[PDB]
């Protein structure tokens, strides 16, 4: 088992908009390849 | 107080309650975003807007999301472009492509892009991709160039789970990949 | 598998994950559905299509609702007309209104319609609702005619939490009402 | 505490569509009443 952890402080009061959509990107170009989601969970609690 | 969660193991053939943008669609019960091809940009959305702040409380939401992805090249000298899962404006459509993901259009800070990315970058891009020229996970806002970035090491063909969360005491916005092997 | 969740205690002023018809919108942190007036019909969704079943596994979801609502008369012999929860097709639109509470348009079963509504009925149609004379609770398929009905005594203004379960064992849909005294 | 307990056999594979939306609904005619939900709150669990 590899595991790679990142993290930042970011202040999403001040990025984003109050109400947002959520999701995934994908690219290719001059090279390429296959991308693909095997499966997506998601919660919030907001207040 | 209002919550809100799901969970998809496994996709339809019409997933109702998706957006797709450019190349996505569902196939076998997976997700794909781009084929193998030349030149293409997939974006899937889940359609319900979340609430992730409140200018009456002055709140921020509390959030975690996992997910599940393999990318697959056709050897390992030639990968490309990327992916991202990315926190957007409502009506969000997709941006510029190759280097930049289908969520950015410059590296230049942009105030009104309102976007948070997460990306797992697999081309350097010299012009704004870390000098080391290592694959990396990295942190975006309102720009093409990570303010943070780790160099990962691509393992093409396996299932990556990865885990998000964001913490609105802190601030803090957190990322880990696992490779089963 | 897929799953889901959600809670909303108190509603904004831009809900923007509720679809609102005819009379419904947010005030005071309520969903205010038909102001006391006159012939009016007031409906509100929640956005995200919810999938219900499957033509390739044939499976059927569980699921389970509660809500809290009151019902504000200016006496208790005046009361009209009554309040519904339902499932509907994804392009749901307001049908007839006054007795037949805006889901549907006749006592005779419409297949068409594909609507189940559970009726919380403060006014008696002579033409359909139970001889009794009495305010009742009552589950309908297709029909503003109850399949089955329970007779229940408003209480003009107190706030009554109600909890609505689905089996899909069982097929068995089940309602109960608590008013607090 | 005053409760009421209703329940019946609803067939929903043959009633509805496979995918559906949920709401709430009120009517007035020549009578009339204001009626308000005060909290709501959802969870299915389809396979
Ligand atoms: O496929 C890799 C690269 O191909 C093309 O040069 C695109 O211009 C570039 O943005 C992309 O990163
Ligand atoms: O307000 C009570 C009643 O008023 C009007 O007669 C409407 O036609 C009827 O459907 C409704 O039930
Ligand atoms: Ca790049
Ligand atoms: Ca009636
Ligand atoms: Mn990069
Ligand atoms: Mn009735």
């Amino acid at each position: 088992v590899t595991s790679y952890t990142l993290n930042e402080v970011v202040p999403l009061k001040d990025v984003v908009p109050e109400w947002v959509r959520i999701g995934f990107s994908a690219t290719t170009g001059a090279e390429f390849a296959a991308q693909e989601v095997h499966s997506w969970s998601f919660n919030s609690q907001l207040g | 107080t209002e919550t809100t969660s799901f969970s998809i193991t496994k996709f339809s053939p019409d997933q109702q309650n998706l957006i797709f943008q450019g190349d996505g669609y569902t196939t076998k019960g997976k997700l794909t975003l781009t084929k193998a091809v030349k030149s293409t940009v997939g974006r899937a959305l889940y359609s319900t807007p979340i609430h992730i702040w409140d200018r009456d409380t002055g709140n921020v939401a509390n959030f975690v999301t996992s997910f599940t992805f393999v990318i697959d090249a056709p050897s390992s000298y030639n990968v490309a472009d990327g992916f991202t899962f990315f926190i957007a404006p409502v009506d969000t459509k997709p941006q510029t492509g190759g280097g930049y993901l289908g969520v950015f259009n410059s590296k230049e800070y942009d105030k009104t892009s309102q976007t948070v990315a997460v990306e797992f970058d697999t081309f350097y891009n010299a012009a704004w991709d870390p000098s080391n020229k290592e694959r990396h996970i990295g942190i975006d806002v309102n720009s093409i160039k990570s303010v943070n970035t780790k160099s990962w090491n691509l393992q093409n063909g396996e299932r990556a789970n990865v885990v998000i969360a964001f913490n609105a005491a802190t601030n803090v916005l957190t990322v880990t990949l696992t490779y089963p092997n």
